[PDB]
Order: C-alpha cells, then structure tokens, then sequence
C-alpha cells in the first residue's frame, strides 16, 4: 500500500529523479493540514455507529423495500451483514483518509467488491447509494465546528469526499 | 511502501478494526518529525549539486590515488570523474526520498539491497562513500531538528557501508 | 503492562535490536499526547468527588425508576445510592488510570475484564453507566487536547458497555 | 514489563486508590524530560558503536591480558562474543531509558546473568568494570552541548548511570 | 554431465568398441594440457570479479541505455540482478573449461535460458553481447604471459572462446 | 557418468558457487594421475588380442574340465572358445574405459551391475574371470604407476567377482 | 578441523568404507601442492617483520589520513601504529596457518569469523587491511607455484573483507 | 579429527604465535614421505582380506578354541562378527595413516571399545593378540619391495606400528 509521500517516491524513483519543488510543496501542505487529517480520522472513528446509522436510515427511507418482507436487508442476518458491510466501507475509508491516498481503499476493498455483490443478490446500486449517504454524515461530523480550533478543512473534506465516492463507483 | 502510517494501517488492517488512539498517537509522532524531516529533504534536494560536487571533492582529498591511479574504478579522468559524482547523488536522492516518507524504506529498497555486491563487482571501495555521506552531514547546513533528521537518515546509509 | 513504552521496548527486543527512529517516532508521540493526558487525569482526579455524585444524580434523574423501585440492585434507600457513587469511583479511577498509562491497558485489565458478567450477576443495566459517563464527559471542565483525551477514554468505556 | 507510569498505575491499582498529587507531580515531570529522553536514548543507540568500543578499549588497557594468548577476549570468537555482550547490556539499558523504569533490564537481561557468566567462566568482575565504562563513556556522549538545545540533564543522567550501575553490580 | 573422457568411453561403450588411437591420443593431449587447464580455470575464478565489470562496462557504453532511468539495468535491483547473471554464465563457463566438455553449461544453463529471458523481458541479444564482452575480457586474463610459465595455451584458449560463444548464441 | 571431474563440478554447482581451492587441488590430483591411467589404457588397448587369447588360454589350464566337458556353458567346442574370449574382451574393454576416466564409474555401470545375475544364469563360475583377471594384472608388462593403476582397476574387478 | 585429508577421511567414514581410489587421488593432489605451500609458508613465516612493516606503511602512504587524523582508531600515534602492525601480524599468522594446513580451514575459523564486528565497532575500515594484503602479496619474493599458494591465500582474506 | 598440519597449526593459534623452524621442518618432512604414505595406505586397503586373514589364521592357532564348539569365535554368526570388528580397526589405522594423526581412530573407535567388549562379553585379550597380529601382516606387505621404488619406509612403518599398538593397548 502507499500513502502520499511514498507515491510521491515512487513516481520519482522510477524517473530517477529528485522531488520537484511543486511536489515538495505537495507534501509540505499535507504535513501543515496533519492535526486536521488526524481530526477527521478520529471523528469518523469515535462516531462510526452514527455515521452507519444516519446512512442506513436514510437509505431505508428513501428504499423502505429493503426493510420489508423479502428486502435484501430484511431479518436480522441481512441487517446485520449490511450495517457490517457500511462499516467496513466507511474502515476502510478512514484508513486512505489518515493515508492520504486510496491505495488501502482501492486494493484490500473495493477491487472485486462488484463481482461480489452480483454473486451474492446484493443491490450494488443501493450499496452505492449508502456510501453517498455515509459521505454527507462524515462530513457533517468532520466540519462540526464545536468543540475544536476553528480553520479551514475544505481540501481534506474534498478529499474524503472523494475516497468515498471512489468506494460508491466501485459497486454501482 | 513501509512508511510509519502504512505500518499502523496494516496493522489495524490484519485486525480488522479502526486505528486504535496508540496508533494515530504514533501517526501523530511522524506528523510531528514530518516538518523537520520535509525541511531536511527540501535543503538537500535544493544544495544538491553544491552538496554532491563537494562529497566528491571530499573523497578525492581524502583517498588522493582516486584521481591519480590509472583504472577504470578510479576518477582520474572525466569519465570516472562523471560516475563518481553520478553515485553520490544516487545516494543523496534516495536519501532524501526516506525522509520524505519518514523511514528507511526507500533506503533499503532502492539503495541498500544490492548495494554490496555492486561494490564489491566495480570494486567501488564503499570507504569513499562513508567519507562522501560523512561531508554531507557536516555541511548540509541544517540546524536543529531539521538537522538531526538528515543525519539519521545519512548515519543509516553510513551503516550500510559499514 | 501494556503502554505504548512498553509495546515499543518489547516490538525491539524481539528482534534483539535496539530502537528505530520508527520507533522512536512512535514514543514521541506519546509523550507529546501525555501533557494533556496529565491534565485531564489530574482534573478528574482532583474533581472526583463532584464529578461522581454529579453522574449518580444524571443517572437518577434519567432512570428515575432506579430512586423508585425496590430491591438491592436499585437505589432507592442510602446503600444503594453509595453502592451506585462507589461503581461510578471505579469507573472514573480506572479511567485516570488509562489517562496516565496514555492507552487503554489499565480499562481492559482493571475495567472491562469480567464487567459484563457482574453486571449481569447483579442485574446492572450498562445503560446506568453509560449515562454516568455521559454526564462525567460533559461536565468535567476541559477544553482543547486535554478535553478529548479524557473523552478518549471515557468514550472507550462507553463503547465497552455497548 | 513496566514503565514509569504503568509502575505507578499498578500501585494504586493495588492500593485501590486514585493518583495522589506527588505521584502526579512525579509522572508529569517525566513527561516534561521526555524531549530529554528521546535524546539521551537517540544518542545512545546511534553512538552504541564509540561507547562499546570506548570501554573496551579503556578495559584491555587496564587489564591487558585480556587480549593477550590466554586470555577470556583473545582470539577472534571471544573478543566478537565480548563486544556483542557489551552492545547487549548497553540496549537494555536503553531499553530502561525509554521506559523510565529498570523492570526490563533486570527481567530478560539481568536475571541469571551472573549464574550463566559464571558457568561459561567469564570473570564477572571484568564484565563490570566494562559496563562501568560504557556508564563513562555514555554518559560523556549523551552530556554533549554540541548540536542540541542547552539544559540541565543531570536528573536524567543519573537515572540512566543508575540503570548501568545495575547491570554492573548484577555480575560484579 | 559429461567431461572429456566420459564423453569418448560413452561413445565407444555404445559402439561396443576399445578406445580408437586417434581417441587416446586426443586425451592424452587434453592430460598433458590439464595444468594450463587449471591455470585457465584459476585465472578466471581470481578474477571474476574483474571479468563482469570489464564486460558490463563495455556493455553499458555500447548500449547506455541499460543504466539510465527506463533500461533494463537501472535502479540497484535490476544492476545486482544483471551483474548475478554475469557471474553465474562465467561460473558454468569455468565448469565447461575444467571438464573439457561443455554438458554441464548446456543443460545445468543455457537450456530454455532463452525463454527465460524473454518472459521477464529481459533483452536476450543485450545479455549475448555481455557474454561476448566476458568471453574477450577472461581470454585477456587466461592469456596473460606475467607470472606464469611460458607456453602455448591457443588450443585452450580456442576451447574456452567456443563454451562462452555457446552461451551467447542460447541467448541471442 | 561419474568421474573425478564431475564429482568436484557437481559439488560446487549444488552450492551455487565456484569451485574452491581443494576442489582444483583434487581435480590436478586426477590430472597428475592421468598420465599413468593414460600410458596403462594404451597398453591394454594395444596388446588386447594378445591379453585376451593369454588369459582365456590361462582360464582353460587352470580349469582344465572347461575344455573337456560337454555342455553349453563350457569351452570345449569352437563356439564356447569364442565366446569366453568375447567375455574377456568385455572386461578388458570396461576396464580401459575406468582408466580412461580416472574413476570406477564405467566398471560400476557398464560391467558390475547385472553381472552376478548373468554368471548365475548361464552358469559361468566367476572364479574363471577371477582368473582370466588374474593373468592380465600378472602380463600385462607396465611397471611404475601405470602398473599401479591398471592393477588398481583390475583388482576392482576381481573383487565385484568376489 | 576442516583439511582436505580430514574432509578425504570424514567422507569415507561416514559410508563406513577405506578411502576410495578417488580419494587417494585427491589427497595425492594436496600432496603435490603442500610443497609450493610449505615454501610460502616458510617465506612468509621468516620474512614476517619486514612484510608486516612494510605493509603498514604501504596504507599509511595510500591513505594518509590514517596517520594525520585523531581518535584512537586512527594510526598518528605510536600506540595506533603498534595496533595497525599487530593487526596485519595477526592476518599474515593466520594465512601462514592456512598454507600449512592447505585450505581456508585457519582463515575461516580464527580470522573471518567475527572479523566484521570487530571492524565495525571499533571504526576499522576492511580496505586499509585490504591494501596491507596487497603488499603482501607484491612483496613476498616468491615465484612459480608457492607464490600462486601464497596469492591464493591471500586473495581469500582480501575476499573476505570485500 | 586432526590431520598432523591441523594439530600444529591448533597449538600455534592457541599460543598465537607463527610456526618455529622445528614444526616447520616436522611438517616438511611429513610432505616429503606423502608419495610413500599413500603406498601403506594403498597397500593396507587393497590387501585388507589378506590381512585380516593372516592375523585372524595365526591367533587361531595360538588359541585353537576360539574355533571349536563352545568358542567366541565358534558359529559363522560370530566369526563373521569377528572379521568385520578387524576390518573395522584396520579401516580406521588406514585414517590415521593417511592423516599422520590418530585422533580420528581415538575418538571414533577406540573410545569406549573396551568397556562395549566387556559388555559383549568377548576376550578384549584375543581381540589385542588379533590386532598385534594384523600389525606384523600389515607392515609385511607395506615393506614389500617389490614392484615399488626402493627406499626407507621406516619411520613411516614405526608411525603405522604405534597406530596399531595404540589400538590393542585400548582393548587389552
Ligand atoms: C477540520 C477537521 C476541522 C479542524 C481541524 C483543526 N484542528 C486544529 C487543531 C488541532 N487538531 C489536533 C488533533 C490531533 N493530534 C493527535 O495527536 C491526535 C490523535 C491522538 C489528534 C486527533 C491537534 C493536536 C491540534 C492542535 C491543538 C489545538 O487544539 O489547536 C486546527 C488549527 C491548527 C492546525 O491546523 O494544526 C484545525 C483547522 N477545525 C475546523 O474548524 C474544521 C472543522
Ligand atoms: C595458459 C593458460 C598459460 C600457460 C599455462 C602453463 N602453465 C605451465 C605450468 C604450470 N601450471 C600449473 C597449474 C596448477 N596446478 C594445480 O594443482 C593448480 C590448482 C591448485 C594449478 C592452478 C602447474 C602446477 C604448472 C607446473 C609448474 C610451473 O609453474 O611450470 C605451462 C608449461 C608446463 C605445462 O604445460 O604443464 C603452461 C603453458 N602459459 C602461458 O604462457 C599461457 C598464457
Ligand atoms: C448493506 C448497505 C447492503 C447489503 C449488504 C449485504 N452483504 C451481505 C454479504 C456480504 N457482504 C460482503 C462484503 C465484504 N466482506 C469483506 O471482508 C470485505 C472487504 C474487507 C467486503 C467489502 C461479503 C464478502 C458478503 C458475503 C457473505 C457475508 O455475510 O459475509 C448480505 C447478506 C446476503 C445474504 O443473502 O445472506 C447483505 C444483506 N444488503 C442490502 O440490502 C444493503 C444494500
Ligand atoms: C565516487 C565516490 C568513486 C567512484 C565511482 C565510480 N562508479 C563507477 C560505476 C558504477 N557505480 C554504480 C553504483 C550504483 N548504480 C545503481 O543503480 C545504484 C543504486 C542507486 C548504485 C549505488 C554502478 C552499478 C557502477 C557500474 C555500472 C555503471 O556504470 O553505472 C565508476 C566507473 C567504474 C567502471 O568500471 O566503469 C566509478 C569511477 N570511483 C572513484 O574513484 C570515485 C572516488
Ligand atoms: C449505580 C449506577 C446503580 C447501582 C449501583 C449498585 N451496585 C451494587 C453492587 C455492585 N457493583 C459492583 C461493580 C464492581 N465491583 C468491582 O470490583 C468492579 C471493577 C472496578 C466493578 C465495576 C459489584 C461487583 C457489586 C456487587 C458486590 C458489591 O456490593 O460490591 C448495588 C447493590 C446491589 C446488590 O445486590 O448488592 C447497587 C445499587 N444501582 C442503581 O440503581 C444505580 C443506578
Ligand atoms: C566481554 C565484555 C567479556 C566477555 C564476554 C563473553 N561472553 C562469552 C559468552 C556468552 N555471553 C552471553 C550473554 C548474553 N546472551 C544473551 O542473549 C544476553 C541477554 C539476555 C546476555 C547478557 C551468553 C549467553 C554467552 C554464551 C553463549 C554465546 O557465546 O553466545 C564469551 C565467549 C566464551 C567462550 O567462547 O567460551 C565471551 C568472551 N569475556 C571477557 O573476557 C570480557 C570481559
Ligand atoms: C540532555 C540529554 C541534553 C539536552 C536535551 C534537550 N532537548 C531539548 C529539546 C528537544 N530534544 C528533542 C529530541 C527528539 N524528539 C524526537 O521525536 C526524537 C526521536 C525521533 C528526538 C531524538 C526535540 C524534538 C526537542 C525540541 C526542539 C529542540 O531542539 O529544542 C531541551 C530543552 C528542554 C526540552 O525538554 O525541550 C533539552 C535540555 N540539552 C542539553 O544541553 C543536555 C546535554
Ligand atoms: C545482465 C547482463 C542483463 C540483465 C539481467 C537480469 N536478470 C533479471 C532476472 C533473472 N536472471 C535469471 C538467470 C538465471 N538464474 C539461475 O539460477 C540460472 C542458472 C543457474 C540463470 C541462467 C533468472 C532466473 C531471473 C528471474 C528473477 C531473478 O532475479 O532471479 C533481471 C531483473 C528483472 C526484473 O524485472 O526485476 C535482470 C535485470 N538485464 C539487463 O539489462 C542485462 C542485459
Ligand atoms: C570364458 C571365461 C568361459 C566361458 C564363457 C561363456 N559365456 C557364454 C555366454 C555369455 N557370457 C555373457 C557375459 C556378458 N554379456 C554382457 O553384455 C556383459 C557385460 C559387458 C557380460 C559380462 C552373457 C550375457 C552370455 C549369454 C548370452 C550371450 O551369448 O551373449 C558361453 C556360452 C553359454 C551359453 O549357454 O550360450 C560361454 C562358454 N565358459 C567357459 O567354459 C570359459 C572358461
Ligand atoms: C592498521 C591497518 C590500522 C589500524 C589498526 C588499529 N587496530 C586498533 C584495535 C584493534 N584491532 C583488532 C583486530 C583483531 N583482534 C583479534 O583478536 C583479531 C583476530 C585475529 C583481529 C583481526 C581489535 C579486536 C582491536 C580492538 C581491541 C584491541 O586493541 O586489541 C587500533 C586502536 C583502536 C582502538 O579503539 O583501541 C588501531 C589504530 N588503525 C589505523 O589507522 C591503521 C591504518
Ligand atoms: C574377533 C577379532 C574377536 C571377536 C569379535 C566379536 N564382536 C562381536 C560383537 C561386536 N563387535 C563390535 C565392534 C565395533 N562396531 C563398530 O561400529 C566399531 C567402530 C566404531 C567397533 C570397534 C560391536 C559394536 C559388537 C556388538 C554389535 C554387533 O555384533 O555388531 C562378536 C559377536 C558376539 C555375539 O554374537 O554375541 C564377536 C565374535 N570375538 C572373538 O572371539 C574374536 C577374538
Ligand atoms: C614405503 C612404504 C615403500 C616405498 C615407497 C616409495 N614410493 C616412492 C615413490 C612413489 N609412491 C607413489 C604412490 C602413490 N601416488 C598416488 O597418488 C597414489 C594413490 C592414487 C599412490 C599409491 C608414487 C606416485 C611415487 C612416485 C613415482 C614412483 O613410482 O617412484 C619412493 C621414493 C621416494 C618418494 O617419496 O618418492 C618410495 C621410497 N619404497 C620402498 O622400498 C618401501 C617399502
């Protein structure tokens, strides 16, 4: 796996070159905004259940089948193998966040997950319909302004934003 | 790649559980260091030819038959002279590449392994290199953290050597 | 026991080596975490006492069949009212204890360890205390770095309830 | 094993009994020479090479026999098992250095270390004026004002020559 | 594997037949060279070393190509691997010399060498020039006249050319 | 095929290495005693005829009923003369071959294997190859280390006789 | 200890049988050679103080540092010089060994085992040893095959340290 | 097990010092008898029937009962046993001829060979009288002239003989 200075190494080695200034400013800017990435991680962390929650919630209204008779998320096997799904998701999407690249999220999670959910029935268009609500539910509980130094979190929010929309393409 | 945050993500990973407070504790440490580490990699990366130009100077002062001795593993012509400073930015590159990533991954990797057997095939003596890293840390022009950081890193390649 | 020192010092010498700057990295980043860690130990250590009625008193009001109904398990009379601020003492001198150690070894050894099954010997609703810890979190006064290490941890006994 | 705060935990965990001030006071001290320690164990380690071989250098000029035909560190194999029991000692203490408290020393390094010279007829008495001039020779390195901020260290100094005058006095 | 004299006895056990004289004599000349066959071998052996970086030289400025960022060559990974397939062709060239057959180098080698190269991508033809470049350097070693004997070595040298142009060709 | 030769190149090729200095100690030690094993293969080679009719001619005076007898498995008719020199010619032929190659290897493969089974079979006493053997080692007219070593392979195949 | 007769005599042990014609060809070989060996050994063992002298002065002149720098590592004084001479004694002594017992046995056994840590811990570079063999071995006034045993041996301590 | 260079070069590391002229000129000399010690070892293997015969026929005839009913050598299961123990200590005076050393008949057959025929049960008194008997028809046929260059063996033969000695002197 790679996080982004060991891509940024990477890239370079296979030049054979040393880090331009435009990559040594990259990084920089990632070391500056560490204790904001350290934030998000552990608020995503410390309320993964009301992240899963609100997610799921939204979704079974929005598709009140999947909690009827017959629902691909009705009983308590399927509803706890779906939350269990949500929160693997979301897992993994924490660790490319503390990364600072998708490489963990891509490899060890969403390669095949397709393949996988047309095997097992799964509606991989109501997965991706989860994790896009999973998104709006981090970021909301990473941008609380209460309880924490005021600044500007929008490059890592756009960033989580996008590892999360990477994990919703990779099913629908 | 092993850098300290892909260590703490595989390790909660093989577990299958979030990171844990040790971990992002740990995280934080290399955050921390990663300020004086990127000062370090941007100082080399900048002084680069002045610092690799010198490490040479400094090795033929030091072993004079390195300019004087006729063989093809000896810098007594341009050639020579070309491949010697040519290897001691290979070692400064790769060197600044481990502390960009906070470790001694890309060290080990793209430097060390290998590293005795190209030596001993060339008859590279690796006493040259010892004495070209030795300049770097004595003159890379850091002070503080950001220095105590190049010198891990220079004083590991060092090891290596040795 | 088991603290970040610890897991450091045993990861090296099972590898009988001595300590990487990886390592090393990791350990800073404790005792970088550890001056609000110590704050917020000594805060709930020194405010005990207000802190632990205070929690007594959420949980009463919350549950109030608790203050109601009879039976040794609830506190309606003065035992089981000092029975619930000694439980609610454990709790929170447990917690400074992870506070101090700077990970959750003393919570999963001294806490959590058998919790569920006297609870459930004792018919202890968890709930009982999550709201205690709930009402401990909220009210112990702290601000910035030291704040969140106290709901570190305060959070983590929670979740053990859960 | 333990360090200093587990130590301290586990005492009022037997007591039964919240930290007292001076056991606050104490702990928070450490965390204030934590800077210091890193330092001190940061030295340590990368000069393991220079304090090994400053002793054994100072220890054959003392007792120059030892690297005479009969003696226990002639011939390569026990000069090379000398200098690895040397860089051993030196890592635990290390090791205590870091943890602030000397429970790993004693437990895997310590422990039987006489029994075990005694058996192998290793004089324990040289042993210990070695590790008593790796203490020199340590602490000497670690003392440097050179390249660091200036500050009084003795606190931590005689904690780490209490940590060798332990191995020494455990063979000795 | 096969050396010179086990070579003629199969050939003539198949036949059914005693050794013909033109076959003892042509082993007999192979017995009577059999010291400058160890001094081929020793020289060869001594300096291997010399021998891989006097090709790979010659052949990294023919085709510089090879070491710069891109070639089959750079980076330390794939230099130690190209300078470890140097020294293996030259150790089984030394084995054909001493055995006065070249058996072992074929099957123990070259054998399917070819289909090896060309599925790690390896460029055959640039391994073939290497060779060619380590057969001209360790004839200049073999046949250096310091230090050794006066004599005519020509028919050795002639039967060590032909095992390194054999290797060559299984690559080219 | 085994020979002195190959068993040093074998041993060095399953260690991945060039062959050491006691290997080419060995190895001149089979050079230097070649030329001994060469001058006696020669010989035998040479005088074949010669050795091959002395030796049946000593096998039919030592057991004289092997000239006398009826039956298939004797010498005495034209047809059992020839094909008791035949046999003989074998082991003379195998035995050049080992001292061509400076080892036992041609006489363990060519010669002794199946051997005992052959003589069993069709009734032929190895005591008259003894024999034959015998005559050849005492005729063969070398002296010096050639006599050593023809004597040496000889002796080899008395014994798988024996 | 590891001789090419112990190694003749272990192999044949083992298969519980006498030594083999192979065998005796292969000590035959180290025979053969212990006589240029003896003489080398006998050079070298008589012309030690010379040798021994002019190879340390031979890597003060190629590198001169060694006797300008201070440290006790380091050959300025005449304490360093005095260690630098019983260092190149001691390599030459176990060579000598070697040459009488014709194998590396002596070398791998009381010079290379440990030789690497010892060098590393006390700042010993392996190529100040490396250029006292070279003089050795271009001053030890031998010809024809005892030089070529010399050399041989010689040429293992270099590789050894390279 | 030690050669005799192995055994000089051991004392000398031990002492650490070079090699005197005296062992020097000892192993010089055990250089130049190499040609004649390869002829006893050559001659005491391929004649090892005939020795084992002729020393096995004459303790028959100085101890007749050993062959009669009743006798420990009576039975072919224990004259084969017989043989093959005489075998077995002529096999390892060969070793030690060829070594010049008789560490490895010490250690691998005479230690603990007297208390195992005790143990067994067979008169270690005939096995020494056999053993004696071996060393007259071994050194017979090693002194042969015939068919060998003319010279002195005697020291060799006086070094042959103490081997022998050495080995019933362990079992009488
Ligand atoms: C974006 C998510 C929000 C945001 C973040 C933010 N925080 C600071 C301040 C700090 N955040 C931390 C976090 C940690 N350090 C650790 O070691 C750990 C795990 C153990 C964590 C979680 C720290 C130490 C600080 C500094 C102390 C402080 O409280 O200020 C800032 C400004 C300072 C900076 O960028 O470094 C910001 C922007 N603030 C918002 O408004 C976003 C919603
Ligand atoms: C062809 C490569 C060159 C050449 C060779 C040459 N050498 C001799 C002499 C000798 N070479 C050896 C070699 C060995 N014997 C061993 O046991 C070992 C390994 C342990 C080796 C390497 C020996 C013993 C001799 C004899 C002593 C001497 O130095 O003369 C000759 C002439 C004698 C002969 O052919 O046997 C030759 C031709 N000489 C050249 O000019 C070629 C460049
Ligand atoms: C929840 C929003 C949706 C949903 C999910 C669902 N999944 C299953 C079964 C599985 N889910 C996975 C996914 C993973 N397992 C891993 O280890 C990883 C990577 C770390 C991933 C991405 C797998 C492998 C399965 C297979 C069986 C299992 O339970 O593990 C079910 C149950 C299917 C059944 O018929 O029992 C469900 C319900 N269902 C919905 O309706 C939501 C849209
Ligand atoms: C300079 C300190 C001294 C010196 C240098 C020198 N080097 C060569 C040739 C080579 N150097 C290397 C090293 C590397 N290649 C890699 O990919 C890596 C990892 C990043 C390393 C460390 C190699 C492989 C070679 C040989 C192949 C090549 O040309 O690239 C020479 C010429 C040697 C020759 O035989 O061609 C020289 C002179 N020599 C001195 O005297 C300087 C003091
Ligand atoms: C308070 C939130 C509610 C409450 C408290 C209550 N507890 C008891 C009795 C017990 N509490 C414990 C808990 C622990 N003992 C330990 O050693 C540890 C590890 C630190 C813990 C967590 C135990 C073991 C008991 C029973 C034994 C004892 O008395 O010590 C009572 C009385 C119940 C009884 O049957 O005696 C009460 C009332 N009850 C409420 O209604 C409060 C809301
Ligand atoms: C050097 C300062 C002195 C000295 C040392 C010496 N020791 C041996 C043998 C051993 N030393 C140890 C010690 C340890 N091994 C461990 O793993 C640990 C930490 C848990 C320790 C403390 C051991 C176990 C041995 C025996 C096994 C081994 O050799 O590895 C020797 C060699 C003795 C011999 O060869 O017979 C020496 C020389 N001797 C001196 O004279 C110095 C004063
Ligand atoms: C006592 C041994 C000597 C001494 C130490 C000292 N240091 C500071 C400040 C710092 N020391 C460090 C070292 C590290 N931080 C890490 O994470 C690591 C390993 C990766 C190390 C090795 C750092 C970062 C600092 C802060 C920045 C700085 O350079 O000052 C002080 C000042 C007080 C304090 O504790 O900060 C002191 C006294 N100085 C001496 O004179 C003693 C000989
Ligand atoms: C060097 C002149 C050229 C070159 C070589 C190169 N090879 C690899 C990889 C391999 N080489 C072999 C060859 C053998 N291994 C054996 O055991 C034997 C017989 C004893 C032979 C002949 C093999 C098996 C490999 C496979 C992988 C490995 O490393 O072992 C590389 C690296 C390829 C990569 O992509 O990593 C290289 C570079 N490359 C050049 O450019 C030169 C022309
Ligand atoms: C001569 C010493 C005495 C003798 C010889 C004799 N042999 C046969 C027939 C055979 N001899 C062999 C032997 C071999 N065949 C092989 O391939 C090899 C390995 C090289 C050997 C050693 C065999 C197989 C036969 C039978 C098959 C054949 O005819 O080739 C005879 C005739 C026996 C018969 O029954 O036909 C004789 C007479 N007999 C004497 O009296 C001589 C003293
Ligand atoms: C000479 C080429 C350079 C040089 C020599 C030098 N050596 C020391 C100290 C030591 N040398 C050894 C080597 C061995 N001891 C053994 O038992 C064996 C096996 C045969 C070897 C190879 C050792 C162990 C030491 C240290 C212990 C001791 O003194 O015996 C010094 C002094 C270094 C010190 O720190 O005391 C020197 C100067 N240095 C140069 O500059 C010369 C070019
Ligand atoms: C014959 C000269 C005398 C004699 C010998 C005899 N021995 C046995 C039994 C044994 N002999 C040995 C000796 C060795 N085995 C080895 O591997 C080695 C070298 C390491 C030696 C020296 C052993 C081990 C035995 C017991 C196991 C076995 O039989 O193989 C017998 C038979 C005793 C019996 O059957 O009870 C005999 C006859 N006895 C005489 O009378 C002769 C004087
Ligand atoms: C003492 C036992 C008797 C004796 C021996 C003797 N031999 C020579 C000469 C030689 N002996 C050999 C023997 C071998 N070389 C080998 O490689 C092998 C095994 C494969 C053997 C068995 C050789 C080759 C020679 C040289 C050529 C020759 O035949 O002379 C001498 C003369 C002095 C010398 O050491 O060379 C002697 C004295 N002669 C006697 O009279 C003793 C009874």
């Amino acid at each position: 796996m790679l996080d982004a200075f060991a891509k940024v190494v990477s890239q370079a080695d296979t030049k054979g070159e040393f880090l331009s200034s435009a990559q040594l400013d990259a990084l920089s800017n990632v070391v500056k905004d560490g204790s904001k990435r350290l934030d998000a991680v552990n608020r995503m962390t410390s309320n993964a259940s009301t992240i899963v929650a609100n997610a799921a919630r939204s979704l079974f209204e929005e598709q009140p089948q999947l909690i009827q008779p017959g629902g691909n998320a009705y009983t308590n096997r399927r509803m706890a193998a779906c939350l269990r799904d949500m929160e693997i998701i979301l897992r993994y999407v924490t660790y490319a966040t503390l990364a600072g690249d998708s490489s963990v999220l891509d490899d060890r999670c969403l390669n095949g997950l397709r393949e996988t959910y047309q095997a097992l029935g799964v509606p991989g268009g109501s997965v991706a319909a989860g994790v896009a609500k999973m998104k709006d539910a981090a970021i909301a509980i990473v941008n609380d302004p209460n309880g924490i130094t005021k600044g500007d979190c929008s490059a890592l929010v756009s960033e989580i934003a996008s590892y999360f929309d990477r994990a919703a393409a990779a099913v629908a | 790649m092993k850098t300290p945050i892909t260590e703490a993500i595989a390790a909660a990973d093989t577990q299958g559980r979030f990171l844990s407070n040790t971990e992002l504790q740990a995280v934080n440490g290399r955050f921390e260091r990663a300020a004086a580490s990127m000062e370090a990699a941007r100082a080399l990366t900048n002084n680069a030819q002045q610092l690799i130009d010198g490490a040479a100077n400094a090795v033929y002062q030091k072993f004079p038959y390195t300019t004087q001795m006729q063989g093809a593993n000896f810098a007594s012509d341009s050639r020579g002279k070309s491949k010697c400073a040519r290897d001691i930015g290979y070692y400064l590159r790769i060197i600044t590449y481990s502390l960009v990533a906070g470790g001694t991954g890309p060290l080990d990797e793209y430097l060390i392994a290998g590293l005795d057997e190209i030596n001993r095939t060339f008859d590279l003596s690796p006493s040259w290199y010892v004495e070209a890293l030795k300049y770097i840390k004595a003159n890379h022009g850091l002070s503080g953290q950001a220095a105590n950081e190049a010198n891990t890193y220079i004083d590991y390649a060092i090891n290596a050597l040795s």
